[PDB]
């Protein structure tokens, strides 16, 4: 019935779409796995929070502070979402 | 007795419907703040749950009507003078059932999406073992009340032969004494309050999202089961454990 | 060789106990289908008894062995299906039937379906006992045992502390 | 916070540690514990009344402090029953007398013997 | 199957365990259905003599005689009905 | 105290406050549009005060937001079902595949 | 008159009428309940008998309403005589 | 096992054999004091059980409340009360040694510790033991179709007949038994299996033999208590002082 | 004047597009209403 | 073919679920209309059982 499985490529697609549809990004084709949120994507000290909340909403998760602050790279977010069995 | 028999059918239908809804979400979530717009995705579940909710709201023709309106009328028809207040208490609980079923229906089916997108990609109706029960119980929750009316609520039925005292029998007075206002206010109230809750939630949703501290505190007491599980646990159970340690 | 009352009482007991005796030997597939089928048959029997009672309304009784006869206190295992009882049984059997067929699809991919279906029929059996008794002692038997069954069914997912 | 039953056992602890009890229900669920269900690490000291502050203890409720909760509970009950009582004075009069029954109130059919009418007899006629 | 995980095979319950579905369950189900049908038939047939209707078992002449004997006893012992002491 | 206005501790604190406010807005508000409105308004209120320099007024403002978060708490917060406060959390835990440890020389 | 002949106690017992229904109008309840037993209490069956008994009871209700009419008038008479 | 099953019942037999047949008038004057002591013994011992950390100690405290109910029954001057006290003695002598086996010969032989904080989630590796625990718990708290209920019911009947107020207040036994027994059962059978305990074997054929004998007996005398009347229909009237 | 634009609007747009508009969020409600109206008209014509 | 921010497509509900939905709703509304047609005076309070005053 619930025939659905997550994969790293799928997480990457959903996260890069999430970042593409965020207006406060610098602009597109800065968004890759190696991208940094502060330096490359040009995000403030609260747009990272908005991104982490959006990732929570997207993959059906709850990211505490000690695991939220240490997300500073897109690959880090992908690693994190793939390290949660309930990532939807 | 009659309302017990009808409640069994349409409430079991409601819970079965809720189970199908819970299994339609990838993460099997039970919060109506995270369902959204599952009408076109779950139409059979929708018609079954709204059948059950209308046979719980006491709408005409269904089992809820025959099983529930007569009690609100017997509140007035009772020979005791003091039972008139119970009419209004029961009436308010009726116009509240309209609310807490229409809330379910809106937040689950009619509203805008609140989940992620993959949920709606994978939303699906469940298998035959779930749907066939819901079908049968919907047939029951449509017809069984009208079938069993003259058995249970009829004039002089004698089937369930409980020896009521003659001084206390108020059915003949209940069906006749009841005037138009006290007979129509429950039904009209239901059919109006339902429309109003849907319309407010769709067009004027700020009415339910004011963010007032004095409204929110009342919501919080009513959201914490009328602080009933905090009084029991603290002032009875915990003090009992403390006296037991003493 | 036909007793509505005795079939009604004994078939749910079979549906409860035979899974507990033979679950490792039968499996959840057969246990699901068998428990379902037995409750369906009990439901049909109750519908026929309800028809016949509307026709006649002379309740059948079932007077079995003696529990306690000491000093002015005569308690027997006596059962009866009157109007109130057959109504409660319509509700009980119909909802148990539909719930049994519903939980085949709901509880698939659960490792412990056998115990679940055994306990659903446990509750059905003891509620039939509650409603059919002709004395308050049999009622209390059913009362306490449905409490037990409620505890076990709410505690079905034993690994969840909040469920316990 | 130490409660009454906790700081009453101060003269009896002796060499046992006086530990500040904090219920496990309110401890942070997202940290990693050796017993994640009980929310306890292995060598963690236990208060003398740990039975009361463990996860199998009764539930705490954080939103409302308990005295305010009692105010709201007993206030709701008093509002309900007081309004119920007040509304009895604002009741309409009935429009028909109670029913009445033929044979002197059915005292015979209710179990009377011509001196028991006041006990078993129903309404007049 | 779907959604499954490892479990200890040496845990033995009277119920199944974890996803019990042995590869002989049709034969065992035949046995269980036989025993169940037999037990049900036995219980029904053996409990037929212990069944009765509520009404029509005792003539109302017997009821009349018993109530009359009760009255005889009551006035032998000099007793009045409930409420008559007023 | 010494709540530095442009340090990492202040960053953690204010990011946590922003997360808490947005989650409270999600939990209280049923409609999506009003929730986004409130989130944008909260971001506006944080951006107005992102320029503060004086540590005293800063500490006052932080205390003020603490009071606002305590005032608009939610009693029944949204948590995903598989996560600790959830409906599915410790439902069917896979058992630890341990071997039997013996205790008697004679009893299996 | 509108009311049928009152049943005697012996026929009330013969038909085993519940005491709440042992009123002036019980003579029309007998055929209704035998028809119900005959037709398995279904609602499409005994319309005429049910309507007859219901109208007989409506007549009793109107009578009791007129009794309370008289009672209210008497109490107001006593009131304005008491002043 | 011997203590809880037989030596505690020697006192009940001693009442019936030494104190009621002799000393009838002193007993019929003193029994309200007996009722004071018995009600205290019931409620305070049950509540004291609710804050114990040792399993065998919990079962030990559990014996005392049921013996207090038996004392209510035997000091009731009612035939039903005497029969109930005797059935309580017998059924407790069946059930309490089974619980003592579970908490002192199954678990203690595997782990050599009895502190409740170590035990959790026996249901996963030890399921048969969990079934036995649930059965014997619900038998000890007085579920019908066990002799425990029959005895409790008739002892409280007699206590109510003798003193309705005390005998009625004593019926919170039905609740407090459930509390202190199920608070233990729920933790032992419930949750994730303990990290302080390694896996061990489930119950053996010997332990199961013992528990099954003791369960069959109590179920027999709960389903038909009347089978014990052919040796007690004199005893239920030999010690009754009513003129 | 009290107006501000959402930097997540392009992400939130699908919640009001096809099968989620104010039309499509109410089309399936009252599914078999017309069939019932027609059949009841036929029934009353068959009186 | 997953548009992760885009307009999601119409759901592919089966035929049996579309046919059973229109059968229950049709039955419900038909039953409601019929019961209202044959019981509107009772449910609306149009029969006045009180006497003529
Ligand atoms: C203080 C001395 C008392 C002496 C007289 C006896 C009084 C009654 C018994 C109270 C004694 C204290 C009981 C302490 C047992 C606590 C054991 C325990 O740990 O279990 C906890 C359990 C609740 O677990 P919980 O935290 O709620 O988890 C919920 C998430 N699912 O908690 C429970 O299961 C609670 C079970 C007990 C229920 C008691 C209910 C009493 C409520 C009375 C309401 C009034 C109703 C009207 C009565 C009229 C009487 C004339
Ligand atoms: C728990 C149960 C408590 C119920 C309390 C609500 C009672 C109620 O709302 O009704 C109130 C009843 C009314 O009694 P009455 O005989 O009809 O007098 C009615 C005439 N008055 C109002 C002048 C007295 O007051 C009681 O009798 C108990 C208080
Ligand atoms: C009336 C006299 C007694 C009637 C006969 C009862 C014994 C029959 C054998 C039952 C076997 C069993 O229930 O197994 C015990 C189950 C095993 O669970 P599982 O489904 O096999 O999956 C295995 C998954 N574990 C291993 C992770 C759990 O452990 C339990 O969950 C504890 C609940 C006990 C259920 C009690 C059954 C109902 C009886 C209650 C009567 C008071």
């Amino acid at each position: 019935s619930s025939a659905h499985v997550l994969t790293k490529d799928m997480i990457q697609e959903r996260i890069v779409a999430l970042l593409e549809s965020f207006d406060k990004v610098n602009d597109a084709k800065n968004i890759t796995a190696t991208a940094n949120l502060t330096s490359d994507l040009g995000l403030d000290s609260l747009d990272v929070v908005e991104v982490v909340m959006a990732i929570e909403e997207e993959f059906g998760l709850e990211i505490p502070d000690h695991d939220a602050d240490e997300i500073k790279t897109v690959q880090q977010a992908i690693d994190y979402v793939s390290a949660q069995p309930a990532a939807v | 007795l009659f309302h017990l028999l009808g409640h069994a059918f349409f409430k079991a239908l409601l819970f079965m419907s809720a189970g199908s809804i819970i299994h339609s979400i990838l993460n099997e979530s039970q919060d109506i703040r995270t369902y959204g717009g599952l009408l076109s995705y779950l139409p059979y579940t929708y018609i079954c749950i709204t059948i059950a909710s209308l046979s719980l709201m006491a709408m005409p023709g269904l089992t809820g009507y025959y099983t529930k309106d007569i009690i609100i009328e017997s509140t007035y028809g009772s020979y005791s003078i003091s039972n008139y207040v119970v009419y209004w208490i029961a009436y308010l609980s009726a116009v509240l059932t309209c609310v807490y079923s229409m809330k379910i229906l809106y937040l689950t089916f009619y509203s805008n999406p609140n989940n992620n997108t993959i949920t709606y990609y994978n939303a699906h109706e469940s298998n035959i073992y779930i749907t066939l029960p819901m079908f049968i119980l919907a047939i029951f929750a449509m017809f069984a009340g009208w079938i069993l009316k003259d058995i249970y609520l009829g004039v002089g039925t004698d089937f369930v032969g409980t020896h009521i005292l003659p001084n206390n029998f108020s059915y003949f007075d209940t069906e006749f004494s009841i005037t138009q206002f006290y007979k129509l206010l429950p039904l009209i109230s239901a059919i109006l309050v339902s429309i109003l809750i849907v319309v407010l939630n769709e067009f004027f949703a700020i009415v339910f999202n004011l963010n007032n501290k004095y409204i929110n505190t009342v919501y919080s007491i009513f959201n914490q089961k009328l602080v009933s599980d905090q009084i029991l646990n603290h002032f009875i159970i915990f003090k009992g454990l403390v006296t037991s340690g003493n | 060789m036909y007793n509505a009352i005795s079939l009604i009482i004994i078939l749910p007991c079979i549906s409860w106990l035979f899974p507990l005796f033979f679950g490792r030997q039968l499996g959840y597939v057969f246990v699901t289908r068998m428990t379902s089928t037995l409750i369906i048959i009990t439901t049909l029997i109750t519908y026929y008894y309800f028809y016949q009672l509307l026709g006649n309304n002379n309740p059948i009784n079932l007077e079995l062995f003696n529990y306690l006869n000491i000093d002015y206190l005569d308690i027997n295992y006596n059962f009866e299906i009157d109007a109130l009882t057959i109504t409660m049984l319509l509700a009980i059997t119909t909802i148990s039937s539909m719930v049994h067929i519903y939980s085949i699809g709901y509880m698939e991919t659960d490792p412990h379906q056998v115990r679940f279906f055994s306990l659903l029929s446990m509750f059905t059996f003891w509620m039939i006992i509650l409603v059919t008794g002709s004395n308050y002692f049999v009622l209390f038997v059913g009362w306490e045992f449905i409490g037990v069954t409620s505890y076990l069914l709410i505690s079905f997912w034993v690994t969840r502390l909040q469920a316990m | 916070i130490r409660a009454s039953f906790d700081k009453a056992e101060e003269p009896m602890l002796g060499d046992y540690p006086d530990i500040d009890p904090f219920p496990a229900q309110l401890k942070n669920p997202y940290k990693k514990y050796d017993d994640q269900q009980d929310r306890r690490n292995l060598e963690e000291p236990l208060s003398v009344n740990d039975d009361l502050y463990d996860m199998w203890s009764p539930d705490r409720f954080t939103h409302f402090k308990n005295q305010d909760a009692l105010k709201y509970f007993i206030g709701f009950l008093t509002i309900f029953f007081g309004a119920s009582y007040v509304a009895t004075y604002f009741v309409p009069e009935k429009a028909a007398i109670p029913r009445e029954f033929p044979y002197e109130g059915l005292w015979k059919e209710s179990g009377g013997t011509e001196k028991s009418k006041a006990f078993f007899g129903q309404r007049s006629e | 199957g779907g959604g499954r995980y490892p479990f200890p095979k040496d845990v033995i319950s009277m119920t199944g365990g974890w996803w019990a579905n042995p590869s002989n369950w049709k034969l065992n189900g035949l046995f269980a259905t036989g025993i169940a049908v037999g037990l049900a038939l036995w219980v029904s047939t053996a409990t037929l003599p212990y069944t009765r209707r509520r009404e029509g078992i005792t003539s109302e002449s017997d009821i009349s005689k018993w109530n009359a004997a009760a009255g005889v006893w009551r006035e032998r012992h000099g007793k009045i009905s409930t409420g008559e002491a007023a | 105290s010494h709540p530095v206005p442009f340090s990492a501790a202040n960053k953690k604190l204010v990011t946590s406050m922003y997360r808490q406010s947005l989650k409270l807005a999600r939990n209280w508000i049923s409609n999506r549009q009003l929730f986004r409105q409130k989130a944008v308004e909260i971001r506006h209120k944080f951006d107005q005060n992102a320029q503060i320099s004086n540590p005293r007024l800063l500490a006052r403002t932080l205390d003020e937001t603490r009071a606002h978060l305590y005032e608009f708490r939610h009693p029944d917060p949204i948590v995903p079902p598989s996560f600790p406060g959830g409906t599915k959390y410790e439902r069917n835990v896979p058992p630890r595949m341990e071997k039997i440890m013996q205790h008697n020389l004679y009893e299996p | 008159a509108e009311f049928p002949p009152l049943l005697s106690q012996e026929d009330m017992k013969k038909h085993k009428i519940l005491l709440a229904y042992r009123d002036r109008c019980a003579a029309l309840l007998v055929p209704l309940n035998e028809c119900r037993k005959k037709n398995y209490y279904m609602p499409w069956a005994c319309g005429h008998e049910r309507h007859e008994y219901e109208m007989c009871e409506v007549a009793d209700f109107q009578r009791r309403v007129k009794a309370m009419d008289k009672l209210k008038a008497e109490k107001i008479e006593q009131a304005k005589a008491a002043a | 096992m011997i203590l809880a099953g037989l030596i505690l019942k020697l006192a009940l037999y001693a009442i019936l054999r030494l104190l009621l047949p002799l000393l009838c008038e002193a007993q019929i004057l003193y029994t309200p004091m007996i009722y004071i002591i018995s009600l205290l013994t019931i409620i305070l011992t049950s509540l004291a059980t609710l804050r114990q950390i040792d399993l065998k100690v919990i079962i030990a405290y559990s014996s005392i409340s049921h013996m207090g109910i038996a004392i209510l029954g035997v000091c009731s001057n009612t035939s039903l009360g005497i029969y109930g006290s005797i059935v309580l003695g017998v059924a407790h002598g069946f059930v309490s040694p089974a619980l003592f086996l579970i908490v002192g010969g199954i678990l203690y032989d595997r782990y050599h510790i009895r502190i409740v904080n170590y035990y959790k989630g026996l249901t996963t590796y030890m399921p048969q033991l969990a079934t036995y625990i649930i059965i014997l718990s619900f038998a000890n708290i007085g579920t019908p179709l066990t002799g425990n209920f029959t005895g409790e019911f008739l002892s409280l009947q007699g206590g109510f007949i003798r003193n309705p107020i005390i005998g009625g207040i004593s019926c919170i036994s039905v609740l407090l038994a459930a509390i202190y027994q199920l608070k233990l059962t729920n933790k032992l059978t419930g949750g994730i299996s303990s990290i302080y305990m390694h896996r061990t074997n489930d119950v053996t054929i010997r332990e199961k033999f013992i528990m099954n004998i003791l369960i069959i007996s109590t179920l027999i005398i709960g389903i038909c208590p009347q089978i014990m009347y052919n040796l007690l229909y004199w005893t239920v009237n030999n010690y009754i002082y009513i003129i | 004047a009290p107006q501000l634009k959402d930097p997540w609007a392009r992400r939130e747009a699908w919640r009001y597009q096809t099968n989620f508009t104010r039309a499509n969020r109410f089309k399936g409600a009252a599914p078999g209403f017309g069939i019932a109206v027609v059949a009841f008209g036929a029934y009353l014509a068959a009186e | 073919n997953y548009k992760w921010n885009g307009p999601l497509p119409r759901p592919h509900v089966s035929a049996g679920h579309r046919i059973a939905t229109k059968f229950l709703g049709a039955t419900m509304f038909f039953w409601m209309f019929l019961r209202i047609k044959e019981e509107y005076p009772a449910m609306l309070g149009l029969h006045n059982f009180y006497p003529p005053k």
